[PDB]
């Protein structure tokens, strides 16, 4: 316990393996330790670190904070087999400015802290604005649709998404900079909606299953179909795919022979928990030796948030419609509710990224308030409401406090 | 200046002559 | 010895280890020095730290 060994990380990339000494203070050892940084590097022909200017030589984290001066290596939460970083911090010391009139000197300065607007944001603003002014056209264009059985849904919903597929083909070509493709993919993806509902408005008669297949049908091929051409935005159309290709079935089953809702339902959420256990296993058969290495990790990382994002929307549509508070042993879907959430609210641990360790953790939360608030719309009384109350508060203080306290 | 960082300058500055 | 002496006067623990091995001069990197020549054979000037 008298000396650690740790890797200290040297000018331009050289580590090397070091014997410190655990106890002193770490302002006795940066000078002799550059020394010897030095040696190797003249001997292997490197070139010397060096001083510049004004400034100190200083021994920091990897994540860049210099250690305090004064303290034990010991005393520091430092151990054997970790590594630091030497480096060299310039002098920031240099003379006051000052302006006395108040309406220059507030004019100079908020300049500098703040960004103005510029002709490349301003073209985003615009692309995102003729987005959500299509996806508005369509919902009044499907509305109608829902009273009248007329040709004229889907004989307008055509021309404009042949319009917006139209425009967004020059803007992929023409395109050269990470903010001409931003502006691209947002018109693309905004002709999803339009061409989907010009399918499923064709059938004639009352709106419904028959109808149901076009449309979901329609709408997993074009996201799959962009998905391949383009090759970015992975993670949504990948979600887009999952939640199209799942209703395409119940849609399809329905319309052909069903006996009941419930059974579809049933047979989706069974569906569902087995899809969980695949998901990383599909997230990984889904995807100058660097490029390679990182270019997969960061595809097949996409590829799993997308994914669990696809199921944690079908089970809480499927299993908020299952559930009810008059039909038959009531307390039944409840309790199965609860251990289902339970097997998602535990196995969250088992994943080292950031939003999906929160997807998976907020996706069981929102199936038990969405139960409660169901049991408290219908079977309406003082006694519901007063108990959906009380447990929507308590459930959440009780899952912090077990984990602050 | 602390008395540390006056030895340590004098170390430093003790290595060299004319 | 003097190093052990001085520790004493300062009421500190002598210099003390158990096993197999010996005693030496070593480097910030735990380097120990060569037995058989001259500190001015080294690269050892007035002020370094051992």
């Amino acid at each position: 316990p008298q000396a650690v060994v740790v890797g200290v990380m040297a000018g331009e990339g050289v580590q090397i393996g070091v014997l410190l000494d655990a106890n002193a203070p770490v302002s006795v050892m940066t000078d002799p330790l550059l020394k010897v940084v030095n040696s190797r590097l003249r001997e292997l022909g490197e070139a010397p670190l060096e001083a510049t200017g004004r400034g100190r030589w200083a021994l920091c984290l990897v994540d860049g904070a210099p250690l305090r001066a004064t303290q034990s290596l010991t005393e520091q939460d430092v151990y054997d087999g970790d590594r630091l970083w030497i480096r060299f911090i310039a002098d920031t010391e240099r003379r006051s400015q000052v302006i006395e009139h108040i309406s220059t000197a507030v004019a100079s300065d908020l300049s500098k802290r703040f960004a103005r607007i510029d002709p490349i944001v301003a073209v985003q603003v615009g692309a995102s604005m003729v987005a959500t002014g299509v996806v508005l056209a369509t919902g009044v264009l499907g509305w109608w649709r829902w009273h009248h059985n007329t040709w004229l849904t889907t004989i307008y919903t055509a021309v404009i998404g042949v319009l917006v597929l139209a425009v967004a083909m020059l803007l992929l070509m023409r395109a050269k900079t990470d903010a001409d493709r931003r502006v691209a993919d947002i018109m693309l993806m905004s002709a999803i909606m339009p061409v989907t509902v010009a399918a499923a408005a064709a059938p004639p008669g009352p709106v419904g299953s028959p109808q149901a297949v076009l449309g979901f049908g329609v709408l997993t091929v074009a996201a799959a179909l962009a998905l391949r051409f383009t090759g970015r935005r992975l993670g949504i159309y990948t979600t887009i795919v999952i939640i199209g290709a799942l209703t395409m079935l119940a849609a399809l089953a329905r319309m052909v022979a069903a006996t009941s809702a419930v059974t579809l339902l049933s047979s989706l959420l069974l569906i569902c928990v087995v899809a969980y256990h695949a998901a990383p296993a599909l997230s990984r058969r889904l995807a100058s030796s660097v490029r390679d290495v990182l270019l997969q990790a960061e595809r097949a990382r996409s590829f799993l948030s997308g994914l669990l994002t696809g199921l944690g929307v079908m089970v809480v549509v499927c299993m908020t419609s299952l559930c009810d508070p008059h039909t038959g042993q009531r307390w039944l879907p409840l309790i199965l509710a609860g251990f289902t959430s339970g097997f998602l609210l535990l196995r969250g641990r088992s994943y080292v990224d950031r939003w999906q360790s929160i997807t998976l953790a907020g996706t069981a939360v929102i199936i038990a308030a969405a139960v409660c608030v169901r049991y408290a719309l219908e079977l309406s009384s003082p006694l519901a409401v007063s108990i959906v109350a009380a447990i929507l508060v308590l459930l959440p203080a009780a899952g912090m406090a077990a984990a602050a306290h | 200046v602390s008395i540390a960082e006056a030895e340590e300058f004098a170390q430093k500055l003790a290595q060299w002559r004319l």
